[PDB]
């Protein structure tokens, strides 16, 4: 039957017919991959089918040649290039004759072009595409439905396919390109097309982008275009502007005078959103790019080297008119104002925070007058503007030129404050939120700081839109109350602070807030939770009976937490509830490291009974169980020597803990749960000590699972060597064979990210040969004979620390667990190492460096080698 | 791109803040592993 029938179908408003048409398509590109492909090819081909058909042709086949998983993409083309050529070739031909045919502005054949070329080039089985787009483009018989057809198809090439594989042919493709740039071309879609193509190709122009003339050509090309009347023709040469800047700032400086800076104000000056909002973007990418390249000088200064790039302080030239038209386009803000959506005015202020960092103080002279004019405007929109603009210009400066403002200022924004325009009181919130969070000398003000955090006090009560920004505030205000507390009231605890003087005050209320209805509305429920954390940290001595209290209270919401294991009713519930689950969890251990063992003893036995259910209730979303364990864990770190009670009930909990082999993250605190037992159970670990570590052996055994986990399960083999001491004799033999071939693996210089992973793999290797160096010897006794097990393979570590050693990559944890392992052996042995080390010249530069390592754990291990090998040369 | 995450206090996020806290989990972690052998090893 027609398959023009199935395209028509596949596109009219029906679910069945949908669904069996894509069955159709699926079971026959299946059974028939070439004659199906060959008979959409023919159909789509034919000028005289109907558009709908061909656009379903033509989306169809790109689902059968594309989607967005990469693998089901990797797949497709590896079945796609095993077709037979000359059904390959067909299909070329009526694609590439299909364009041109079609009425509809956008190509549908662009995309079976993209998807079939996906893996036509890495293979290079379609060496003329290039040479047949160039014809295509030159020829001057070619309508608009040609060249703007041939255009998308190019743009979808230079988008999708892997950017490797057409590093060769890129030069013919960028002349073709610039040729059809033409400004005489009297269609504006041909220009617009090409722009698209172009700014998504410009990750491999590089080829021609060396030339001085291709250069000048392209940029006066894009310059004309940006004069063109039609406005989507302004936007895109904007975008393709941006995207040039964001790759090749070391030469537009030939270029920034005659044209560039014009064209990006005027673009600023417009009315049109789009516009403005195109200029602010590329503006604030020049300011990003002179962060990171500010960033690689100091490097060069710090390093005394010349850096690779200079920068010449772009915006330091451009803040004049940047400030001013900045400033007014600020103030257009709407009434039914939305977070949803970017706008033009939230884009102006975050590119006012970034020439703020980029420009340090050259902005306070510029904006000063008007913030200071227009702060008590009768209309809320002028005082909108000024009190964002001091607060967005609040960085940047050193803070000793910002204190006579800000505390000459504080009264006007405390009465600010109060005035009933929401918006503005919106933005009073985070201006006095981030007042705190940044300079907290003058948060500080007894003068003036019961009126404001009454105010706030009363204001966190209105509505969840300034409620988030207001809680926000009183977290801020807590965390400078601890860093100006930890210097006024003593040093090991604080005693009694000025805040913590109505600290039963505030404690309470964000308790009642926390009960709010609306308190999912502006994240209001992960609001006073995230404070409460910070604020029940800064408990000083005399809130010890306050934070009891309150920790009175947080059990019972957690025995609320016990009994609502029926009502989970949607996902977004059950998010909610993960959410809560992750909050309160997060919220013991916060409270935990802050109270007293004794007072821990009672309520020690309550929590167990609370963690042990909820363990196994919520089988399934195990993001949330990951916070659980080390939930768990923090009781050990404070429990102690008194948690052994419940082993006997632990122990199949931890084995089902490790008993996933799917994510890492619930394995990595659980290995890191064990390493914590250690340190607290002792020697009494021993019994459980089998069958964990006959467990650990299988996980190491199954190579699916993530490589970053690896260094993690050599980092408890250590520890656990001292816990038991000498009893790993058992388990002795195998360690080390295992651990032969991971220090035996290597892997060439391509990648930074899998350099440091091994360089996070063999710090690993380093740490777990100490532990059970320091396991076998013993405490105060001599080197018991339990060392001497691993005494044959102690010349091959020292070999691979060696490799190590001729490593280039290098970082202050690598070369401070390196000397760990000097130590201990030469502790170990003494005359047997001093031999083999001698045999190895690099290690004496090894250490030179380490004496010269800023870190003082790299100092310390660094001269705690060293000072080794002098008395054992001068024991003999 | 889309950098709203450095606008108002929309960088406060559920990820974001289970990501600190587990940072700040495993600055603890360490801090008490290498002062455990460092008052093991030797001072």
């Amino acid at each position: 039957m027609e398959l023009i029938t199935i395209l028509e179908k596949t596109v009219s408003p029906d679910r069945l017919e949908l669904e069996a048409a894509q069955k159709f398509l699926e079971r026959a590109a299946v059974e028939n991959l070439p004659t199906f492909l060959v008979e959409l090819s023919r159909v789509l081909a034919n000028p005289g089918n109907s558009q709908v058909a061909r656009v379903a042709a033509g989306l169809q086949i790109k689902n059968s040649l594309t989607s967005k998983d990469p693998d089901i993409k990797a797949q497709y083309q590896q079945r796609w290039l095993a077709i037979d050529a000359n059904a390959r070739r067909e299909v070329k031909n009526y694609v590439l004759q299909t364009l041109g045919t079609e009425t509809y502005r956008p190509s549908s054949a662009s995309q079976c072009v993209a998807g079939i070329a996906c893996a036509e080039i890495p293979v290079n089985q379609w060496p003329e595409l290039i040479p047949q787009l160039v014809a295509n483009v030159t020829n001057p018989n070619s309508t608009e439905h040609m060249k703007e057809s041939t255009l998308e198809a190019i743009g979808y090439i230079c988008q999708d396919i892997d950017p490797e594989q057409l590093q060769d042919k890129s030069n013919e493709i960028l002349t073709a390109i610039i040729q059809g740039m033409r400004k005489e071309e009297p269609s504006n879609n041909v220009k617009l097309a090409a722009t698209n193509a172009l700014l998504n190709s410009l990750e491999f122009t590089k080829a021609n982008f060396d030339k001085e003339s291709e250069r000048h050509f392209i940029m006066q090309v894009v310059c004309e275009a940006t004069q063109c009347p039609d406005t989507r023709v302004r936007v895109a040469a904007l975008q393709n502007l941006v995207k040039i800047m964001s790759l090749y700032y070391q030469y537009m400086e030939t270029y920034m005078g005659p044209a560039l800076f014009a064209i990006t104000i005027e673009a600023m000056k417009s009315d049109i959103d789009e516009v403005a909002l195109q200029g602010i973007e590329f503006w604030s990418n020049v300011c990003d790019e002179e962060m990171d390249l500010a960033i690689e000088a100091s490097e060069a200064a710090e390093q005394g080297r010349p850096p690779e790039h200079t920068s010449k302080f772009y915006a330091k030239g451009a803040l004049q008119y940047l400030v001013p038209i900045l400033t007014q386009t600020l103030t257009k803000q709407d009434e039914n104002d939305d977070d949803d959506d970017w706008n033009p005015c939230k884009a102006a202020g975050v590119c006012l925070m970034l020439l703020a960092t980029c420009c340090e103080d050259d902005i306070v002279p510029h904006v000063l007058p008007f913030i200071k004019e227009h702060i008590k405007n009768p209309d809320w929109r002028y005082r909108d503007a000024a009190v964002m603009a001091f607060g967005c210009i609040l960085e940047g400066p050193e803070p000793s030129q910002l204190k006579p403002l800000v505390i000459q200022a504080m009264p006007t924004l405390i009465e600010l404050m109060k005035d009933p325009s929401v918006v503005v009181r919106d933005t009073a919130a985070w201006t006095v939120g981030r007042i705190c969070e940044l300079l907290p000398e003058a948060a500080i003000n007894d003068v003036y700081l019961a009126p404001l955090l009454q105010c706030l006090i009363e204001g966190l009560s209105a509505e969840p839109r300034v409620a988030s920004n207001v809680c926000w505030a009183f977290s801020s205000l807590a965390e400078a109350a601890y860093e100006a507390a930890d210097v006024a009231d003593d040093q090991e605890e604080p005693a009694t602070y000025c805040l913590s003087s109505s600290f039963e005050l505030i404690v309470q209320k964000l308790l009642e807030t926390t009960d709010r209805p609306d308190g999912h509305q502006n994240n209001l429920r992960s609001s006073a939770y995230e404070s409460l954390m910070e604020i029940v940290k800064n408990s000083a001595k005399d809130c010890y009976p306050a934070v009891q209290k309150t920790t009175l209270v947080i059990m019972e919401r957690l025995q609320q937490v016990l009994q609502m294991e029926s009502h989970i009713q949607s996902t977004s519930d059950r998010i909610q509830f993960n959410d809560l689950q992750s909050l309160l969890c997060a919220t013991l251990q916060n409270v935990l490291r802050k109270v007293q063992h004794q007072d821990a003893l009672q309520i020690s036995d309550v929590v167990m009974a609370s963690l042990l259910r909820m363990f196994q209730s919520t089988a399934g979303s195990g993001g949330v169980q990951e916070d659980a364990l080390m939930a768990v864990s923090t009781l050990v770190e404070v429990l102690g020597g008194e948690f052994l009670k419940y082993m006997e009930a632990f122990k199949p909990f931890l084995g089902i803990g490790l008993k996933n082999y799917a994510e890492y993250q619930v394995c990595l605190a659980a290995v890191g749960l064990v390493g914590d037992l250690c340190r607290a159970l002792q020697s009494n670990i021993i019994p459980f000590c089998d069958e964990v570590m006959q467990l650990l052996l299988e996980n190491l055994g199954n190579e699916n699972v993530h490589r970053s986990v690896k260094p993690q399960i050599l980092s408890v083999f250590g520890d656990i060597a001292l816990a038991i001491g000498g009893e790993f004799k058992k388990y002795l033999e195998v360690v080390l064979n295992t651990l032969q071939q991971a220090s035996q693996a290597q892997v060439d210089k391509s990648d930074y990210d899998m350099v440091d992973y091994l360089n996070e793999l063999r710090e690993s290797c380093l740490e777990a040969y100490t532990g059970i160096v320091q396991g076998l010897k013993g405490d105060q006794e001599n080197v018991h004979p339990d060392v001497m097990l691993v005494q044959p393979r102690v010349e091959f570590i020292l070999s691979f620390i060696d490799h190590i050693a001729g490593d280039e990559d290098h970082t202050d944890g690598v070369v401070a667990c390196a000397a760990g392992l000097i130590g201990d052996l030469c502790t170990a042995f003494g005359k047997d190492v001093l031999k083999l080390v001698e045999a190895r010249p690099m290690i004496h530069e090894l250490l030179t460096e380490g004496r010269r390592s800023k870190t003082n754990k790299a100092k310390t291990l660094a001269t705690w080698a060293t000072k080794e090998l002098r008395k054992l040369k001068n024991q003999a | 791109a889309a950098r709203l995450h450095r606008f108002k206090n929309k960088g406060k996020d559920s990820t974001e803040m289970r990501r600190r806290r587990i940072e700040v989990n495993v600055e603890l972690r360490k801090a008490k592993k290498d002062d455990q052998m460092l008052k093991r090893r030797n001072v």
